[PDB]
């Protein structure tokens, strides 16, 4: 259930789009 | 461009400590990575309710202050207060 779990973290996204 | 490095660094340090304490339930790691696993779009809308109390946010205390702090300073500088 792991992979399932972790789909589109935040901190995983590059600074200027989670700006 | 500060405020949301020190989000995403607590929210990778909490995706830590759920991926550590996961061995203890099946559901209710459910919830808490339901906040994970939803879009970008709605984690960031939900880590962005500081405002009243609600306190469905999970960001901590110190992380609300500057956020609180510069709402207030912009709303100064704009007049409304």
């Amino acid at each position: 259930v792991v992979a399932c779990f972790r789909m589109a973290p935040l901190y995983n996204l590059p600074r200027h789009r989670a700006v | 461009d500060d405020f949301v490095a020190k989000l995403q660094d607590n929210q990778r340090f909490r995706y830590n400590e759920v991926m550590q304490a996961l061995n203890m339930s099946a559901a209710l790691t459910a919830r808490k990575t339901k906040e994970f696993r939803s879009p970008p779009q709605e984690q960031i809308n939900m880590l962005l309710n500081f405002k009243d109390d609600k306190s469905e946010c999970p960001c901590p205390e110190e992380i609300r202050d500057q956020l609180l702090d510069f709402h207030e300073d912009l709303m100064t500088h704009c007049g409304i207060e």
